[PDB]
RNA sequence: GGAGGUCAACAUCAAGAACUGUGGGCCUUUGCCUAUAGAACUUAUAACGAACAUGGUUCUUGCCUUUUACCAGAACCAUCCGGGUGUUGUCUCCAUCCAUAUUUUUUGGAACUUUUC
RNA sequence: AUAAAUUUUUAAG
């Protein structure tokens, strides 16, 4: 179920490991939750 | 279930064809749901009237035929 | 003629929450504190001008334009 | 719930034409029609059973002495059946 | 016959918002119009890669004795580390829809007799 | 009432 095999392409996961996976991986999450605070930030404010 | 829209019919004379090739006028007073009519009375149709007002049973109408437009 | 720039000021300021939106229904309308007629205004020359005398500024301003 | 109903339905606005037990052929625009066959119509021609035709405004008609309804070929297409 | 493989080969992946086949009509195959069937993968804050390098030519600069090596922008092109889907082959592990009768439907107002043709 | 930050080295002649 959780992988396709050994050739290890295509990860599925159940729900209470990416809940579990989350939590651990605070340190490097990215942390912003929406899209308004990026505003002259994104990329065609740059090019622009 | 769902009431007999004759609302447009409402204050207006019509030809109420009723069972056994018979007729009867008057203008539209009410309804409901059997489709029984209660109309303010005229002839049936050379010509005679009866009653003041009268009340149409509803499995006796053929038809409600309006005579004015 | 000072929301030129409002919406951005606003929306930057409070680090992308919140929001404005500028509409024109009412028609109001309202006067300029300053004198139309005057020729003592001051002039600031690349500064906005006092309010004492913004009328004398915008009319002294749009004659020019106009001729 | 009728599917015969439902067409009857769907054929509001068009020209309908209607027998009755009394056997008196009615055509019209179908201007309103209810679970029971409580049709409306209007412009209506009306034959008599015997052979003789008149002409009539905003008939009508009562489901119960209804006989036949037809309507236009053109909601044979669709898409009320599937 | 099923599951797979850090296996292979051959197709296809940047476009009129776009694919292919087929039926019918006109021109004379192409092409236009009309009808019909199926469309995997990739695309809208646009793309196969939720990532990110180098090279060539041509201009503009920057360092500034000259050439490699370079400074940072543009245009046109390529190379390179990778990827998806489809078909086939091969290899490994296993198996031979209401429930009920009193006005709109199904508890009927049906029948008998007579004339014309 | 300001928060604005370029570089950087080897060979040959
Ligand atoms: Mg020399
Ligand atoms: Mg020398």
């Amino acid at each position: 179920k959780k992988v396709n095999g050994t050739s290890y392409k295509k990860w599925s996961f159940d729900l209470p490991e990416m809940s579990n996976l989350y939590r651990l991986s605070t340190p490097l999450r990215d942390e912003v939750t929406d899209k308004n605070y990026y505003y002259l930030f994104d990329k065609k404010s740059f090019f622009n | 279930v769902s009431t007999p829209e004759l609302k447009k019919y409402m204050d207006k004379k019509i030809l109420l064809n009723i069972n056994g090739s018979r007729k009867v006028a008057g203008i539209l007073r009410g309804y409901d749901i059997f489709l029984n009519v209660v109309l303010d009375d005229a002839m049936e149709i050379n010509n005679h009237q009866l009653g003041l007002q009268t009340v149409i049973r509803g499995n006796s109408i053929i038809s409600l035929e309006a005579l004015d437009a | 003629i000072e929301s030129a720039g409002f919406e951005t000021d606003l929306r930057l300021s409070t680090n992308g929450l919140g929001m404005c939106q500028l509409y024109f229904w009412h028609k109001i309308w309202r006067k300029v504190p300053g004198d139309v007629l005057d020729k003592d205004a001051f002039i600031p020359k690349l500064k906005p001008a006092p309010i004492n005398s913004l009328s004398r500024d915008f009319v002294m301003k749009t004659r020019r334009r106009k001729g | 719930n009728g599917i015969p109903v439902k067409l009857l339905n769907e054929a509001q606005g068009h020209i309908v034409s209607l027998e009755l037990t009394t056997g008196a052929t009615y055509r019209g625009k179908l201007v309103e029609s209810e679970d029971s066959m409580n049709v409306q119509l209007r412009d209506v021609i009306a034959t008599e059973p015997q052979g003789a035709v008149t002409h009539m405004d905003q008939i009508f008609v009562r489901g119960s002495q209804i006989k036949f309804i037809v309507v236009p070929d053109l909601l044979k297409n669709a898409p009320l059946f599937k």
